[PDB]
């Protein structure tokens, strides 16, 4: 033919994996002192349009993803944002003579302290009583755990911590795609992309080894993995029915205000009313059995069908990794998930420990303090998946065990943020046509 | 938006048909979000987050939506979306169909293309606009536009129409 | 700057005789006193008050004089203050007179006039401006093997390279 | 880049033969070192010392690269690297030598020439650009007798190029 | 210098009682003090 | 020979070499570290 000539075109829908930093969006509803918000970080959230694109067959990635890596230092610059303006509590660490208390049932315990305080014009001194936890006072009588880590600055009790959802919007000239296959394992081409501005309602929980109030996928209990061979990677699975937790906390805890110094208000827990009973969260069996039976049932696509047996967690780690961790209304619980792992193959209390002295949730350092709260503490809602890990070894053929581990806080957003990739716009494309322009 | 990127460009003329299929307005007006309330917000909170992460996506957008057009200006094209060149298509060496490119070929494949050579033909393009389409403008205004066409020596008038 | 906005459009007649009564250089201009020192200081002072209170005054002045350039891009009219389109006077329905808008209505009282539909004039322009006019600019030059011959198009070409 | 700022501008004439030695490509494209990271960092470190410096910097050299877009567009040269004017060269009493100007001068040399009178020029351009060439424009759409013949201003129409 | 051009033509509503210019100096006002104050003798040894 | 003028006796005369004079710097001893605890998470290294 003729020789053609180059054309340029301005806006060619092209794109590349792209990196970069994204932002907010919230609704507003006054009391909007949230921690994950920071107070209505982008309060608009306007109506959601998505786009599909019926055509594109493109490739995703959810381990190799960037979006979890930003919301990871998000959530920890939130936190250590939140917990900045509050009171400090560098002098409680003292030594404390406590005893025991007597009021109803073994097997629960507390611990009735009493310390040196209430320093209010630096040189006043009162013997104060407080009522302290296990797992957060050692012998030496006592002291708290902290003492020989860092500094233990408690919460503002003004401050919730309900995760209210958040929607990640991409900057302009990027663009959030979303693939709508409903049986996208993990990696690999979705076939049937959209395209949003941005992502769903993320409520960003933190919870181990078994991720609540999540975005439960089909009928089809996904089997989420890196690669099924590496012993050492996490399985995570996603659900397709809610089991309901009921979780509560018997007692009735009055607060107890203490002085301490200028205008530093320190809540301790006071005398409680005297029905001491042990915290729990139950689980209908039934329910639990049938979910075990799907997810059981959609691991031997895996490997061969046989001997599946599941375990409590092999401990040690700390209770961030051995117990099922969450907060229900500002309150950390610690609940014993021995009891929902036997041998699958062919209503369930949990006792559940309450810490008060919480670390840094993922780190060592700084440990913040949670105050208590009045009242019986009574929360549920649904689970939505498990965490696991394969033991494998010589188990060469058969029993095939899975134990609930699984402690990073990434895969809980690795669990929503599968479905979702960033790409740059490349507006900018050329082509060969047969016009040539008129040079005068 | 992007409504049709997975299309053949013949299928993607339709997009060139509408407005790139609205590219380019989403590019600009999709910044309408944090355009709306950067400033409806009346809380001290004594710090900020978003005050260098906001401005960093915000200036970014900005100054990739200026290079473009800094980019169309170089080229002359400064306005028209689609706009042809004096550049040929040179010895470039993905020498192909007519048909089968505005037929049977989506914009990305056609970027897997001719992935190479890309800044050859952004360098090649403003010579053609340039070093003598620049410079015979500048020739054509230094001798009357109707005096020097009684010589019967009008050819350069020819030549600056053809070549 | 602003010095005739009170007046009618027919003493406003003189705003857009002068260059626009100065509005677009009083727009990008006024930015001079915080372009001449955001640097002039050289104090530590640890915190920064201004560093994002003048920041987002100067990407939102950057933004919204961006926003009308890339307006008057879509609608072929980018450099050109004042430029006429191919949109008719439609059945919009402030249908009026001649010599009572250039003579005797200010600029403001006409933006009350027309503070409905001006959504409706922005969608409607493009159309004009694109979807046929564009579409008509890309059947001119792609057949014509018969570009080169040309027999009775001479005059306008001798007319039009002179004026 | 800059690689012949200290030539005269008949061997700077070489410059504008090309992309006037790349510097405006020079202008906009040395960003892409701070474009390719403010963001290849994952680290907290809780503070930001470059937060508001390097924001400065870039929407510093932004407001500069859109002044002179904005100048360009006032004076009808938008997109134009290199146009002509209706203004003369006028009273402006550095009137001297054509072959010493493009022959022998730097261009630098040549701002010591003139570092006078340039706001001047300046104030000059856009006179010529709109005052009577826009208000002629918008009398080239409907005039009387005179648009097709008024033979009188014709002849100094045509002596205008004639002297 | 203080550039100041008339109108001469317009009758322009306005507004003290709903102006925005007093919250921002308000808050201005308040967040220089807690500025200024920040980096000097904190004082809680005197509470004797 | 760098200065600002020769000519004020006030003003540092900068010298640049030419040839990089080696300066073989020590400390003998061997400083064992010891640590100490102060409160809470601080710990404070003196020399042992
Ligand atoms: C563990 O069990 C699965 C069961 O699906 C075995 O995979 C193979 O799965 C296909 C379906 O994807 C089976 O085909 C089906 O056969 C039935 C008749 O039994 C027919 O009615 C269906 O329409 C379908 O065609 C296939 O039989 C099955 N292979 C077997 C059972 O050997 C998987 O192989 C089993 N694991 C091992 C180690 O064998
Ligand atoms: C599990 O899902 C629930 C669903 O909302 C999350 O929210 C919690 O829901 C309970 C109600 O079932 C709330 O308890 C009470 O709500 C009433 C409403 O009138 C209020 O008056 C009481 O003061 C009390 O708040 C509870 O507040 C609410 N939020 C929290 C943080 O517990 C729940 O968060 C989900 N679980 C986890 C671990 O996130
Ligand atoms: C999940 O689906 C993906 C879809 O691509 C599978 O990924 C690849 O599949 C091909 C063909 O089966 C294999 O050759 C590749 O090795 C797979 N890649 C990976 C990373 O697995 C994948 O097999 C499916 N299953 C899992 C557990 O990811
Ligand atoms: C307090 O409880 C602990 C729990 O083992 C026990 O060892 C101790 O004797 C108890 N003291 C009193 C006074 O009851
Ligand atoms: C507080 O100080 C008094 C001073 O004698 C001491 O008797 C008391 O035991 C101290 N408090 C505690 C909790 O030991
Ligand atoms: C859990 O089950 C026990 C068994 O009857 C019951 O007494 C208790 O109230 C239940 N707790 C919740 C929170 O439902
Ligand atoms: C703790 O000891 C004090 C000592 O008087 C007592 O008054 C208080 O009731 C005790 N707390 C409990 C829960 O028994
Ligand atoms: C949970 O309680 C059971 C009760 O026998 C105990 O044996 C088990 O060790 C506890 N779980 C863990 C993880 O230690
Ligand atoms: C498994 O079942 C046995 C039946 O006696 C029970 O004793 C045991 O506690 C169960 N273990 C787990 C981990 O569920
Ligand atoms: C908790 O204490 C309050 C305070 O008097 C009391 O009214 C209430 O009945 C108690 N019990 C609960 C909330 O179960
Ligand atoms: C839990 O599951 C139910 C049933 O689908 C759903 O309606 C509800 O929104 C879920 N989430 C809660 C209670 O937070
Ligand atoms: C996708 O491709 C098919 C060609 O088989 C075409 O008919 C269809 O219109 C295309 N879809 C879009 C949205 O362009
Ligand atoms: C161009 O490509 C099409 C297939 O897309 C083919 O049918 C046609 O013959 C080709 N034309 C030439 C001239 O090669
Ligand atoms: C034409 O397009 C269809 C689908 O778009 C594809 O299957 C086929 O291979 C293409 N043929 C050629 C010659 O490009
Ligand atoms: C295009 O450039 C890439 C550089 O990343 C090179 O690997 C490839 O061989 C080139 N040629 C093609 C795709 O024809
Ligand atoms: C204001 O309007 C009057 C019309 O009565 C006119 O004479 C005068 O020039 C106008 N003023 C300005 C500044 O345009
Ligand atoms: C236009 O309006 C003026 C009043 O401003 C009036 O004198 C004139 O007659 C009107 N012309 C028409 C054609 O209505
Ligand atoms: C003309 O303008 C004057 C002042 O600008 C005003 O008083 C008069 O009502 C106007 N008349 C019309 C017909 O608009
Ligand atoms: C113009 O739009 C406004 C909406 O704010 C409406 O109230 C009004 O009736 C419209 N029409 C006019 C002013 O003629
Ligand atoms: C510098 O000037 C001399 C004139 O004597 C010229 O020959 C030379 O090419 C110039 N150098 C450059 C880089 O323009
Ligand atoms: C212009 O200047 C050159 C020296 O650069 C000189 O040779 C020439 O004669 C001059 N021409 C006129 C007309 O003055
Ligand atoms: C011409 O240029 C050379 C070097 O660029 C210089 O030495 C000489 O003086 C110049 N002559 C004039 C007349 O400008
Ligand atoms: C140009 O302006 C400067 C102002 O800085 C003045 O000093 C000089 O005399 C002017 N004239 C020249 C350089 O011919
Ligand atoms: C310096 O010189 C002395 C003299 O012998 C020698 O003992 C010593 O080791 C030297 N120190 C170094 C650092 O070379």
């Amino acid at each position: 033919a003729e020789n053609l000539w180059v054309t340029v075109y301005y806006g060619v829908p092209v794109w590349k994996d792209a990196e970069t930093t994204l932002f907010c969006a919230s609704d507003a509803k006054t009391e909007k002192h949230n921690v994950w918000a920071t107070h209505a970080c982008v309060p608009t959230d306007p109506n959601p349009q998505e786009i599909h694109l019926e055509n594109v067959t493109e490739e995703f990635n959810m381990w190799k993803n960037n979006m979890v890596e930003q919301m990871h230092t998000d959530i920890i610059s939130l936190w250590d944002q939140s917990l900045k303006p509050c009171v400090k509590l560098t002098p409680l660490c003292v030594t404390l003579q406590c005893t025991n208390v007597t009021n109803n049932i073994t097997d629960d315990e507390l611990k009735n302290c009493s310390f040196n305080m209430t320093t209010e014009l630096r040189d006043k001194k009162q013997k104060v009583y407080s009522l302290f936890y296990r797992l957060d006072v050692v012998q030496i009588e006592y002291r708290l755990i902290n003492c020989n880590t860092s500094a233990i600055t408690q919460a503002c009790p003004k401050v919730s911590f309900e995760p209210i959802p958040i929607h990640y919007c991409a900057p302009a000239g990027f663009a959030i795609l979303k693939c709508k296959d409903k049986k996208f394992n993990g990696t690999g081409p979705c076939p049937s992309v959209s395209t949003v501005q941005c992502t769903h309602g993320i409520k960003p929980v933190v919870s181990t080894q078994l991720l609540l109030n999540g975005s439960l996928a089909e009928e089809e209990v996904m089997i989420r993995s890196e690669n099924i061979t590496n012993n050492a990677k996490n399985i995570l699975v996603q659900f397709n029915t809610p089991v309901q937790i009921n979780c509560t906390r018997p007692n009735n805890n009055t607060r107890k205000s203490i002085r301490i110094g200028p205008g530093q208000a320190f809540y301790a827990t006071g005398d409680i009313i005297g029905d001491i009973r042990q915290a729990h969260c139950n689980v209908s069996k039934a329910t639990w059995n049938e979910t075990l039976g799907k997810v059981v049932k959609q691991l031997r696509k895996h490997f061969g069908n046989n001997t599946i047996i599941r375990f409590a967690n092999s401990s040690g780690g700390d209770l961030e990794v051995t117990t099922h961790s969450f907060n229900c209304g500002g309150e950390f619980f610690y609940c014993n998930t021995s009891g929902l792992f036997n041998s699958t193959w062919i209503s369930i209390t949990l006792p559940c420990r309450i810490k008060q002295i919480i670390n840094m949730w993922q780190r060592i350092g700084q440990a913040m303090y949670a105050p208590p709260i009045q009242g019986v503490i009574r929360c549920v809602s649904n689970i939505t998946g498990l965490i696991l890990t394969r033991d494998g070894g010589s188990t060469n053929s058969t029993t095939e065990t899975f134990r609930p581990g699984g402690g990073d806080m990434r895969d809980n957003w690795r669990s929503e943020l599968y479905k979702y990739k960033v790409v740059k716009i490349e507006p900018l494309g050329v082509a060969p046509t047969r016009c040539k322009r008129r040079v005068v | 938006f992007l409504g049709a990127a997975g299309s053949t460009m013949g299928a993607a003329s339709m997009t060139l048909t509408v407005q790139a299929r609205n590219l380019l307005s989403g590019i600009v007006q999709q910044q309408s979000n944090l355009l709306r309330a950067p400033e409806a917000q009346q809380h001290l909170l004594k710090l900020t987050v978003w005050g260098i992460k906001q401005l960093q996506a915000r200036v970014l957008a900005v100054e990739r939506y200026l290079r473009d057009q800094q980019l169309l200006g170089i080229w002359g094209c400064s306005g028209k979306l689609i706009c042809c060149t004096n550049v040929p298509w040179n010895s470039s060496w993905s020498n192909r169909n007519l048909s089968e490119i505005w037929d049977n070929m989506t914009w990305l494949q056609w970027d897997k293309e001719i992935s190479n050579y890309t800044q050859i033909i952004y360098g090649l393009l403003e010579e053609s606009q340039n070093q003598q389409e620049k410079n015979e403008q500048d020739l054509l205004a230094l001798d009357k536009w109707a005096s020097l066409w009684n010589w019967f020596d009008i050819s350069n008038w020819l030549w600056y129409i053809k070549l």
